[PDB]
RNA sequence: UUGGCGGAAAGGCCUUGGGUGCUUGCUGGCGAAUUGCAAUGUCAUUUUGCGUGGGGAUAAAUCAUUUGUAUACGACUUAGAUGUACAACGGGGUAUUGUAAGCAGUAGAGUAGCCUUGUUGUUACGAUCUGCUGAGAUUAAGCCUUUGUUGUCUGAUUUGU
RNA sequence: GCGUUGGAUUGUUCACCCACUAAUAGGGAUACCCUACUGAU
RNA sequence: GUGAACAGCCUCUAGUUGAUAGAAUAAUGUAGAUAAGGGAAGUCGGCAAAAUAGAUCCGUAACUUCGGGAUAAGGAUUGGC
RNA sequence: CGUGGAGGUCAGUGACGAAGCCUAGACCGUAAGGUCGGGUCGAACGGCCUCUAGUGCAGAUCUUGGUGGUAGUAGCAAAUAUUCAAAUGAGAACUUUGAAGACUGAAGUGGGGAAAGGUUCCACGUCAACAGCAGUUGGACGUGGGUUAGUCGAUCCUAAGA
RNA sequence: GAAAUUGUUGAAAGGGAAGGGCAUUUGAUCAGACA
């Protein structure tokens, strides 16, 4: 018989923190222009898709096939920070950092613990050092410029743009993947302070990675824990615990959309022809609307709602056709997922209902 | 007395994971510490520098109480009680050597050569 | 700061989802750490009024809204807590919908 | 004091300038006693403290509270000091069921009925049906949204190279 | 490295069929108490 | 009142409101329930759970010690004005 | 070597502190054991030659008594269910009253009896114990009060029977 | 008013063992004789 489990991720512990922590990225291209290997939001509830169907060969090519998507915040994204690693004979080390002059509210917000009652003195001496001529920084920029192979750059997200209330911006470190790291701390000196799409890392057509931290569950036991069946020791004796809050690494994710907060009509295909962005009736189900750029990807990405999610693009150069087929999509369900959805939108329950009583 | 306890975040200022909230022990312990202040007051001692030095708990003779169980046993089942005393005070803000000759000598030339 | 008020409390969101035979009496706390929320005072006072409003359908049946008087106050000496308190009692309406909070003037 | 170099776990290695001494490179003068024949005969270096007189900067965290992306208890995540604030209600949006109490009717099998003896006599009762009625009630407790009203917005503790 | 089934028949392992699938190979190894294991500060 | 009833359910007369309490919902337990589609394949073993069950109309075989088996089986019906 | 007693002996020690006890304070003896200093303590006791015995303990699923871990753990979880204000008092999840909510639902959580129990019945006062929580309450504790017969019954009859 | 056992203070030590033996170090503590 098998294992009723698995073997992979068997210390199954709840993670450290709730952002899930990018371990790999593709090496290196030093020959391109940079490019962001990573970008992160707030995973936002799900959706119905339909889609026609370029696959030369398969049973369902040139036809409508309902799958099913999910849905993520993706506001834009503002660098303040680099690092640098150096390699030894030990590993990575990070030698150096550098911060961009200013400092939002949010992550002055994240770095301390409890805000109110600090006197949020965060940065006070390095925006001093900040002199009339930044000699100290240069100092500790050029060193960069010399030493460190590879080099990656700090984010934080503008969380205040969205429905979601919770002031504390989730900083991450992300890998580039250019050349001339000379060149990649200057693009990064000048997009201090400067924000970043998600059309501008991403596109059509593409896969991805979703790193993330599963939803909860609590202190089940061995029969819903594992599927194990109901009626000295070793460590694969399937034995109750934590499930859930673990960390995972979900792969080959095909986008089917790159949203955007300004581009009304959000919801349109070529085929609707309605004014809707995919905010769907009744708001999102614990989250609230989608009034930024956003991504449509299908498959069901590890997470709950309003949580945190981290990016990929990939990791090397597939060779599946599924992973370059054309999408096209037909039509975005926009129905309130608070109950048996009908109607996308009120001026048709209007339209379907008639006027009432309250009406007038 | 530690074990088998729910823990709680309170004990974190003493470096500590498990606390209890006891309410018995403190009403007569607060008793005492009442009467120490009052009996330092009759003294016509300070209380604002008044600490308490020594605390002292030791255990005592025990009711003999029972209840009655299965296999037709009485199997007993008694007290825990407490001495208990404590002692407070005010607060408080506040040899020769044999040598030898070949070692005193020494010290002698260091003089001497001390200009 | 003797000051008192009108206030709704709806009791479906906070007795979602509990044991039959403890709904009703656990609105009584809630009703007492409503008033301690917003008037800020822990020594809390009601009416037996108010209790029968409450009891009156049952114990399973309690009903998903009221409408209250509250009245902060000063207290009598050596009540060592605070000179204030808070008293509770109820006002009667076909519905308390169409409500909200308000101060009460003073005659 | 000058300019260099070095990231692998650099925390050091060079070099300019002078200042400052000592020179056993050569030759002189003075002193060494007494630890009594030796007794490690104490010379370095780690850390810390109290005092010294001189510069330098004047914060977090925990608890309590609240949320809940988490939850055996702990923990993890959030919010809160005069505002893009936070909350309790209320409104609006979604959905949930399935058409309320209050009445009115020339619907209402029928049976009596004061007699204006009908020729729908009308008056009594009368399951229900028809209309105000997709009406009514419910809606976050682990939904959306808010220019509304009304309140909160300085409580305890601990920490030092 | 990964996999080796559903049934039919006896208190009984002895005995031996039907059909699928890629195959349906053979073997061994009260319990709060301290330990180990699964999880948590 | 109910209904066949002295079953069970509700109530008046009368009497208790005693059974250590509080805050929380993690599993698993203990008692109690529901589950599509198939319908005893599972299992030594229809163990337990579940199925009809009340009242009326028709009807109820073989076998027999003719007395029964027999609430046989099996079909229909059951409200209110 | 040591112990309880006995015959002698040291004109023995002894309130100016015998005996016993404690003591990482000393000395002896290879060792059993002895000796000494300090502290506590308060009235008898020891050295030697001899005697006599109920004479020496790690143990006996030993005996009696006491005390520990386990542990502030298991557990106080059947009996639908309790809630609000006032009084009392220092103090109320629990006593009393009052307003609501429930129940036994008359083959009862009602009112009376037999056997048995024997002051539990009633008041006042009161909590150190008992009421497996607490208690200002109670069948608990202290002090008292109270059981009225020509007709109910026993006694009388005889039953199987002794 | 002993012992198990228990607490407070003082001293010391401590990574899945403790206790004992031979010698010594560190720290505490201590008797004797110099005439």
């Amino acid at each position: 018989a098998p294992r009723h489990g698995h073997l992979g991720f068997l210390p199954r512990k709840r993670a450290a923190s709730i952002r899930a922590r990018v371990k790999a990225f593709p090496k290196d291209d030093r020959s391109k222009p940079v490019a962001l290997t990573s970008f992160l939001g707030y995973k936002a509830g799900m959706t119905t898709i339909v889609r026609d169907l370029d696959r030369p060969g398969s049973k369902f090519h040139k036809r409508e096939v309902v799958e099913a998507v999910t849905v993520v915040d993706t506001p834009p994204v503002v660098v303040v920070g680099v690092v640098g690693y150096v390699e030894t004979p030990r590993g990575l080390r990070s030698l150096t950092t550098v911060w961009a002059e200013h400092l939002s509210d949010e992550v002055k917000r994240r770095f301390y613990k409890n805000w109110y009652k600090s006197k949020k003195k965060a940065f006070t001496k390095y925006s001093a050092k900040y002199a009339q001529d930044g000699a100290g920084i240069e100092r500790e920029l050029a060193r960069i410029k010399k030493y460190a192979s590879v080099v990656r750059v700090l984010v934080h997200t503008q969380i205040r743009k969205t429905p979601l209330a919770q002031k504390k911006a989730h900083l991450a470190e992300i890998q580039l993947n250019g050349g001339s790291i000379s060149e990649k701390v200057d693009w990064a000196r000048e997009h201090f302070e400067k924000t970043v799409a998600v059309d501008s890392v991403f596109e059509q057509n593409e896969m991805i990675d979703a790193i993330a931290v599963t939803k909860g569950h609590g202190f089940e036991g061995v029969t819903h824990r594992w599927g194990t069946k109901k009626l000295h020791v070793m460590w694969s004796v399937a034995r109750a615990g934590q499930r859930g809050y673990h960390s995972r690494t979900s792969i080959n994710h095909k986008i089917y959309r790159v949203g955007k907060g300004d581009d009304e009509a959000n919801g349109a295909t070529s085929f609707d022809r309605t004014k809707k962005t995919i905010t769907p009736m009744g708001g999102f189900v614990h989250y609230g609307e989608i009034k930024n750029d956003f991504i449509m990807v299908k498959g069901c990405i590890p997470g709950n709602r309003k949580r945190i999610v981290t990016l990929r693009k990939s990791l090397y150069t597939n060779t599946s056709r599924k992973a370059l087929e054309e999408v096209s999509l037909k039509w975005i369900d926009t129905a309130s997922k608070f109950g048996k959805g009908r109607f996308q939108t009120p001026a048709e329950k209007h339209a379907f209902m008639g006027t009432l009583k309250k009406d007038l | 007395f530690n074990s088998s306890i729910g823990r709680t975040a309170q004990g974190k200022e003493f470096g500590v994971t498990k606390a209890r909230w006891p309410a018995k022990s403190v009403k007569f312990v607060q008793g005492l510490l009442q009467n120490a202040a009052a009996n330092a007051e009759a003294k016509g001692l300070d209380a604002t520098k008044l600490y308490v030095s020594h605390i002292q708990v030791n255990q005592a003779p025990k009711q003999r109480r029972r209840t009655y169980r299965a296999h037709g046993r009485i199997n007993k089942y008694e007290s825990s009680p407490s001495h208990i005393e404590l002692v407070v005070t005010e607060k408080e803000e506040a040899k020769v050597v044999r040598l030898t000759s070949r070692q005193r000598g020494r010290i002698a030339a260091q003089k001497r050569i001390a200009a | 700061d003797v000051v008192t008020r009108e206030y709704t409390i709806n009791l479906h969101k906070r007795l979602h989802g509990v044991s039959f035979k403890k709904r009703a009496p656990r609105a009584v706390k809630e009703i007492k750490k409503f008033a301690k929320l917003h008037m800020g005072t822990d020594d809390v006072r009601l009416a037996p009024e108010l209790n029968q409003a409450i009891w009156k359908r049952g114990v399973k049946g309690v009903e998903y809204r009221l409408r209250l008087r509250i009245s902060r106050k000063r207290n009598e000496e050596e009540d060592a807590k605070n000179p204030l308190f808070s008293y509770v009692e109820p006002v009667l309406v076909a519905s308390a919908k169409g409500l909200q909070t308000v101060v009460v003037e003073e005659d």
